[PDB]
């Protein structure tokens, strides 16, 4: 027989999202397109596009949510508080959207797309610009829409 | 409890062919779950034996080592050549960064011209995707 | 008897069983059949599905004590080069199909084991059959294209011709392109005009 | 902590089979790499855009059939004269345009292309004219 | 004028049996064998000894087709080892 | 006790046997590409239609199989860049199937052409941003 | 000279079914079709994969009418992801 | 009924390798090749490729385990300390490797090929040179592959 479920369960998926936002890592849940913020503070090192250790279970259970969905493209940027050269800003960035993108791409995905990107907080989402990598505007961020 | 015949033992525990022979040992390695797949990138998940190699490795340190990167009978001759080189030089960096003496070093990526076991059987060829540590 | 159908319920049985399990491993690696068989490649400028080509080394026939006869190589055109409309797949030609039978002392159960094994293994072959098919296909067209390559058969040659503003008052065409194929593609004889390419 | 890729080849025949694919799909594109004739973008042929702001309108048309009354009425739309040289043929040559928001430009752009060797577009914004060109 | 070799040499060349063939069932190697028309088109890459063939053939890659008379039992040599062969039907 | 080292996961005889397939029509493939490649001498290449630019270096890691129009809108509004296309579309689908992991775009676009060969081309205007696709006139 | 398609085509080109036919009970998907005269004609927007038309056919807005060859089971590619679908009659 | 076993247990071969290491007698088991390396004084008198009594036993037990397997091409090779002369020792070991060769192709060879010769240590796998003949270098080596 054909599926009510497609092997997921909303349950599920809002028990995700009050337990990641409890613990802070932002869903936007919007008209229809689906948005996590993420500090990057907590994954990458200090102006490294290198990942830490027990993250790993955290962004894994995020392509555990990504699975929850039909859907086509993912997007993902990540920005940067700027540090020393835009060029450098751009590819510490692009360089670590494409970490996490490699990973999870490897991971569960069901995308038939993934565009990766970032930018040196050319467009911060604060100016209270606290310092470098412990500023909000250091920063990544997975668009899709739930595709029907 | 922890000397080199207990961490060659877990060594095979973690089933990395350990050769003692003569001086010149020699470590094979089965590149496929040492690396991510076709790719010179290194499974990383598989650590503890690598800090075991570096363990047993040392007490070896003065001698220099040959490395070698194997594959099986596919694709072009170029490629399987190029692929086997980046294996080769991914693990001897590794080797490097490990805090060995870069002139210690030396590598060679065989793109199968040597074939321990045949390539026309599966487990054969499994079997040939490998790596070489001979040192003395 | 009793035998013998113990036997050949075990017989579909297996080889049913069988059946639903190498249609699991065809969708699994579903991606990997096409990454493999991409027809596509292979089609041609007004997808014309390409013909299969054959090989032939050391073609002896005795045809008896007093005569032999034999090439030392040979090719044999099969399927000629034809409009398709949409490119072959390969779950045309090997997705297993799967039914399942439930219909139905000692000897029941050990040749229902019996016949399950038998299925299982005739449906291996089928399997392999169906793998064979799959390659003297596209290994013909690749040899389509290798021999025209080599100058070695000749094109598909065509004629589009095209037509305006066709039709009537209660039905009209605005542009009706008809296309006939008029000569096929098909080995050429003289072999002084072939094409012979070392390599390096 | 992480975890294993999922659709891994960790089993000695995947793994065989996966660079059989990648091998296929390289060949196959250097098999496609050796047969792609392309063309220069120097030498290209096509209609530039004229960059005459009456030109820098968009549009909207959906419609097929012969070009040189369609393109009259974009001359007329986008303030050209239009004079056509050649002869029109027996046959005429039939545009299919089917199309809802885009530049006079584009239309000219891609009516010369499907126009491609039995006629042409020349536009001279300096004295306002669309001239269509026969072979 | 002899005829060149079968056709279906051609077709068993590669593993596709005949046309109306029937599997026989190849135990004890890696041949495979299709009974057409009381004559069995076997192929493999190994080299038949005791029956001989009214064609042979082979591929580019030394795959041979043996157009064969009926053997039940089949001889080939594997590396200078050689083999018996059974079949059924 | 002794063991040798790569201990894989079970297979079994259908993989297998597709394998032995794959391989030995691979090979006829790398053949065949030698061959084709030595009788027909390439002679320049698409990156000069397709050159890349800032915003066109942004990544992108993709498995299709469908259609060209619908993907390649998908990249264009991607790269910000319009997308425009000549030609009207055959009756019958130019239909790709991309399946790739992280390089460019450019060099997708590359590879899209090349596997679009002579049914469907790329032309890039990045002064402006044009993604336009040429259709074949056939 | 051939035909230049179904008329039926421009029937089935919208959600008529063309006259005497039967639904086919399509499940897994938008598309529709009727069994004419062994000849499926399904409308859909989707993109067929696997049997190939003997009439293929859109509509001003893409909506394509296709007079099918008899399938039980359909493939259309939905967005560059490939669909299976399955039919009933 | 045909064979699972053909006449051979993967017990039987793993007391050997077992107990003929304990012995020391020293067997690679490496990709799908399988080696017996040997010193040569256990076997051979003083520069002599003469063979002595109580290693019979050892040596049949030997072609025992050479018998485990289906192959195809046996080959030996001998190396022997550089004694005297370049000539001889090429001499002592070509003579050691055929003497044991041919003792073992009389006994149970299941090759269809025998390749022998042996080099006067020309490839030394030790250079700790202690003496002549209680050297490692004077060994005597044998190469398969298991066929299939």
């Amino acid at each position: 027989l054909p599926c009510r479920v497609d092997g997921a369960c909303d349950a599920t998926i809002i028990k995700m999202m009050t337990d990641l936002n409890k613990k802070g890592i932002k869903v936007a849940s919007v008209g229809q397109n689906y948005l996590i913020s993420i500090p990057a503070s907590a994954l990458f090192a200090d102006q490294s596009p290198r990942l830490n250790w027990a993250s790993y279970s955290l962004l894994n259970e995020i392509a555990a949510f990504l699975k929850q969905f039909r859907k086509i493209a993912i997007t993902v940027t990540s920005y940067s508080s700027k540090y020393v050269s835009v060029k450098r800003e751009r590819a510490l960035t692009l360089a670590r959207s494409r970490v996490v993108s490699e990973y999870l791409w490897s991971q569960g995905v069901d995308s038939r797309i993934i565009f990766t990107q970032g930018l040196g907080s050319d467009k911060p989402i604060t100016s209270y610009t606290l310092g470098g990598d412990r500023s909000p505007n250091a920063r990544v961020e997975i668009t899709f829409r739930r595709a029907v | 409890r922890d000397s080199k015949r207990k961490i060659i033992r877990d060594l095979q525990k973690q089933d990395i062919q350990y050769v003692e022979y003569g001086d010149t040992r020699t470590l094979i390695i089965p590149t496929d779950k040492y690396f991510m797949f076709s790719s010179p990138r290194l499974n990383e998940i598989c650590y503890p034996g690598l800090n075991n190699v570096i363990r047993l490795l040392n007490f070896y340190p003065q001698s220099t080592i040959y490395v070698a990167g194997f594959t099986d009978n596919v694709g072009s001759r170029s490629h399987k050549r190029k692929l086997s080189q980046a294996q080769a030089e991914t693990m001897m960096t590794f080797l490097w960064a490990n805090g060995i003496a870069a002139k210690r070093l030396k590598a060679e990526g065989y793109g199968d011209k040597n074939a321990i076991s045949d390539n026309a059987i599966i487990h054969g060829s499994a079997q040939n995707r490998r790596i070489e540590i001979q040192w003395f | 008897a009793l035998k013998e159908t113990a036997l050949s319920v075990g017989a579909q049985a297996g080889l049913a069983w069988r059946a639903k399990i190498i249609d699991e491993q065809l969708n699994k690696q579903a991606r990997n059949l096409d990454a493999i068989y991409d027809f596509n490649s292979l089609v041609l400028e007004h997808n014309i599905l390409p013909p299969v080509l054959l090989e032939g080394r050391n073609t002896l026939n005795l045809a008896d004590a007093q005569s032999i006869r034999i090439s030392d190589r040979t090719y044999k055109v099969a399927k000629q080069a034809h409009f398709i409309t949409t490119p072959p797949t390969w779950r045309q030609y090997l997705w297993m199909d799967y039914v399942k039978p439930e219909a139905p002392k000692e000897i029941w159960c050990i040749y229902t084991e019996r016949g399950w094994k038998n299925g299982i293994d005739q449906a291996n072959t089928i399997l392999e059959e169906n793998i064979a098919r799959i390659k003297e296909d596209f290994g013909g067209m690749i040899l389509y294209r290798k021999l025209l390559a080599m100058n070695m058969v000749s094109p598909p040659y065509v004629s589009h011709t095209d037509l305006g503003v066709t039709g009537d008052g209660s039905e009209i065409h605005i542009d009706d392109r008809v296309l006939r194929i008029t000569a096929l593609p098909e080995l050429n004889v003289n072999s002084a005009e072939w094409r012979a390419a070392v390599a390096k | 902590f992480k975890k294993p890729p999922i659709n891994n080849p960790s089993d000695d025949a995947t793994i065989k089979l996966a660079e059989a694919a990648v091998s296929v799909s390289d060949s196959m594109l250097e098999m496609a790499k050796v047969e792609k004739v392309i063309t220069p973008p120097s030498k290209d042929n096509t209609l530039t855009i004229p960059n005459a702001y009456n030109l820098q309108a968009r549009a909207s048309v959906d419609w097929s059939g012969p070009i040189e009354e369609l393109t009259a009425r974009i001359a007329k739309a986008a303030h050209f004269r239009f004079r056509v040289l050649g002869k029109s043929p027996s046959v005429p040559v039939l545009i299919s345009i089917s199309t809802k928001d885009e530049s006079l430009a584009e239309i000219l752009r891609d009516i010369d292309y499907q126009a491609g060797k039995k006629a042409s577009i020349h536009v001279y914004p300096n004295s306002q004219v669309v001239e269509l060109r026969y072979a | 004028i002899p005829p060149s070799a079968n056709d279906l040499l051609l077709h068993v060349l590669e593993g596709v049996p005949p046309p109306g063939s029937r599997r026989l069932v190849v135990s004890g190697g890696d041949a495979r064998a299709w009974l057409s028309n009381e004559k069995m088109y076997v192929r493999t890459n190994l080299t038949i000894l005791s029956p001989g063939w009214l064609a042979s053939m082979t591929s580019a890659d030394g795959t041979h087709a043996y157009e064969m008379q009926k053997s039940p039992v089949l001889l080939v040599s594997w590396h200078g080892k050689v083999m018996q062969l059974k079949v059924e039907g």
